[PDB]
RNA sequence: CCUACUUCACAAAGCGCCUUCUAAAUGAUAUCAUCUCAACUUAAUACCCACACCCAAGAACAGGGUU
């Protein structure tokens, strides 16, 4: 409050980069995150015409993690549109060509099938790995938390929840493992 | 006189400059301006919201598309501040 | 030491009820940025299609013109409110 | 437990025997689940429960040997393989895309090339159906397939 | 009846404590002797009331204006005392009610500026091969209030 | 693609010539075994990318050349 007009309203409409770790992560739970602030749909100030989308930049986009048999079941099809020109690919072959499409036809497929969508796929910036250039780091505001919390493994289980955690049953004396 | 803010009707150039001289007629010192949040800093459509510290406590502070320009508005939220012609004063009682 | 929000990032919401029970009485102050949470102030149609998409992240076509039919429908002096 | 220690020479060694914790809270159950009120209330994600039931080289022991239930024991079978699928059990070997709530055996299943009309979709399957008992503390179910 | 530590042996959602009764009637006590203090002393700017005017709800501050979908059957001038605000705030509190405020507690005042009637309103219906084609046009009555004032009284 | 041959003859052709790149071991559930909807281990390059006049470029436009 107390702004001037134009800086209140500078302040209000402004697009605000967010940053969001898709490793070990799903790409339908990455892509519902990131379609609600693609759209604009966080903000109170949202509507449809009012142009209010943000910017979703997606690292470690190789290191999604399907739940089940998504891998090796799940099946992208395209259409070269000559004859004979029908192709579909499996989630896994489909992650080896290029290791954003999953992430990126999973945001595509949530946003609403109008003319912002586009426009709204040219603000989700996807990157396969650790690495984010340069420019997009120095704009980045908030890291969103990750949707699935990833199990730890027994090597990562420390000594004292190791100990705490009983012995539940009595092996025999003589057995051989 | 409703629904104008302040320097809707007193034009002035210079807002930082008349904040720093009413700061010393109050015995005040002269306010840090400090970039409290950004976005966008290297694009187009940068957001940038310049604080004013006095000994370390703010004053104010407002946004801009450059930092410049957010530092001049910052001083002009201050200039209101002081002289209680904020958006949020009691209003005129008729 | 219960806090129904984290009372931390917009203002210290403390609810209250009246003895009547009648009222709900909410004291919110804002929250002021800490002086430590701050950084210290820094000191052809094609082609030009393409630099303004990559430049404010749009797509090309809101950059290509429109006809005079849409030019002149359009209300050059619309209504103002506040 | 016992090794089988060899050089030509073959001895059996009976070395470390561990035992269960002294106090089961639910004492007069049957199978070790059964004693310590863990009937519902596990799923592949905890490993420290997985691990007690495993071979070293990570194959499963046999029902006798535990003593389990049946029920548990098809349960804890299946979360183990669950489990060997998502990589919590990284040191169960015996010298890539990440997954987790596997069913099936992942080099065994035929992609879904035609997946139905709305009224006959075929879905994947996600998660075990052994583990629908669970305590859930959401209002809807787990959902088995996607 | 110990269940060791898994995914599933705890809800998934932290436990919540909530206050004892007796030292939060007793912090209630304190918050609203606060507010009362802000309230008697002054120490607000403007209000905005959340008023139950009619059948719907106005957000609303002083030196504003209403148009409601009725004629009030008031003279053009006459001021109005509003019941029914539900919500009063100001900068650094707010006040609401369960589900209405008290009389004595705020007071918002609005002036009948003027009574007009709706822009014309078409009202068409048309079904196809029936030959079924009416049409009407409905100008509704109209007043436009002018809030004037939120007082607030400390009265908690 | 036109060196020959042939229809033919500043060229276009063919009948003429040129080029054309799931299976093992191991192994648990079920201490043997067992291919394992058990886990582990093992088995796209090329192509293209900056007036006027004549043209092997061409319906027009375009293109190439004009030292
Ligand atoms: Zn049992």
């Amino acid at each position: 409050s107390s702004f001037s007009r134009a800086p209140q309203q500078w302040a209000t409409f402004a697009r605000i980069w967010y940053l969001l770790d898709g490793k070990m992560q799903p790409p339908g739970k990455l892509a519902a995150m990131a379609s609600i602030r693609l759209q604009g749909l966080h903000k109170p100030v949202y509507h449809a015409l009012s142009d209010c989308g943000d910017h979703v930049v997606i690292m470690n986009t190789r290191h999604i993690a399907f739940s089940g048999n998504k891998w090796e079941q799940k099946v992208y099809s395209s259409h070269t549109g000559y004859p004979g020109g029908f192709r579909q690919v499996t989630a896994a072959q489909l992650h080896l060509r290029d290791p954003v499409a999953i992430v990126k036809l999973a945001i595509y497929g949530m946003l609403p099938k109008n003319l912002h969508r586009r426009t709204m796929m040219e603000r989700l910036h996807l990157f396969p790995d650790e690495y984010i250039p340069e420019d997009i780091l120095k704009n980045l505001v908030e890291e969103l938390p990750q949707p699935r919390k990833i199990p730890k493994r027994l090597d990562e289980y420390t000594q004292e929840e190791i100990d705490a955690f009983p012995r539940l049953w009595t092996p025999p004396e003589d057995y051989r493992l | 006189m409703t629904g104008k803010e302040l320097f809707e009707m007193w034009k002035i150039i210079n807002p930082m400059g008349l904040l720093v001289e009413e700061l010393k007629k109050r015995n005040v010192s002269a306010p840090e301006s400090r970039l409290t949040r950004q976005s966008g800093g290297t694009t187009a459509l940068p957001l940038y919201f310049v604080g004013l510290y006095c000994d370390k406590k703010l004053i104010a502070e407002g946004p801009g598309e450059t930092v410049l320009v957010a530092e001049e508005e910052a001083a002009r939220v201050a200039l209101r501040k002081l002289y209680g012609f904020t958006e949020n004063r009691r209003p005129w009682n008729y | 030491t219960y806090s129904p929000l984290p009372d931390d990032y917009n203002c210290n919401v403390e609810l209250a009820l009246t003895s009547d029970g009648r009222t709900i009485v909410c004291y919110h102050p804002s929250v002021d940025i800490p002086y430590e949470h701050t950084k210290p102030i820094p000191r052809e149609e094609g082609p030009m299609i393409e630099q303004l998409s990559k430049m404010f992240f749009t797509t090309k076509h809101r950059w290509y013109p429109h006809g005079r039919y849409h030019r002149c429908r359009k209300n050059l002096n619309p209504p103002k409110d506040r | 437990f016992r090794e089988v220690v060899e050089t030509t020479i073959i001895e059996g060694r009976i070395t470390a025997t561990p035992k269960e914790s002294p106090n089961p809270p639910n004492p007069s159950g049957q199978c070790p689940i059964c004693r310590w009120n863990l009937k519902h209330k596990y799923n592949y994600d905890d490993v420290l429960l997985l691990s007690q039931f495993i071979r070293p080289h990570g194959g499963m022991l046999p029902r006798k040997i535990t003593g389990l239930c049946q029920e548990e024991h098809r349960k804890i079978e299946e979360c183990v393989k669950m489990a060997h699928r998502a990589g919590l059990l990284p040191n169960h070997r015996p010298r890539q895309l990440n997954r987790y709530l596997t069913r099936w055996a992942p080099g065994s299943v035929k992609p879904i090339y035609k997946k139905g009309p709305r009224w006959n979709r075929v879905r994947m399957p996600v998660g075990s159906p052994l583990l629908r008992d669970n305590v859930c503390y959401s209002r809807t179910p787990w959902k088995l397939y996607h | 009846g110990y269940v060791p530590k898994t995914s599933l042996s705890s809800p998934p959602w932290p436990e919540v404590v909530l206050p004892d009764p007796v030292e939060e009637t007793r912090h209630h006590a304190e918050v609203v002797k606060k507010v009362n203090e802000m309230i008697v002393t002054g120490q607000y700017g403007r209000l905005f009331a959340v008023v139950h005017f009619a059948s719907r709800q106005w957000k609303v501050t002083s030196e504003d204006l209403i148009l409601i979908g009725n004629e009030l059957d008031l003279a053009c001038g006459e001021r109005i005392r509003l019941e029914k605000v539900l919500l009063v705030g100001a900068d650094n509190f707010t006040l609401l009610g369960k589900p209405l405020l008290g009389k004595d507690l705020v007071r918002v005042e609005a002036t009948v500026i003027e009574k007009t009637e709706s822009w014309p309103r078409i009202i068409m219906r048309f079904r196809k091969r029936k030959n079924f084609k009416k049409k009407r046009i409905v100008t509704t009555p109209q007043t436009v209030l002018r809030i004037n004032s939120i007082e607030i009284a400390p009265c908690l």
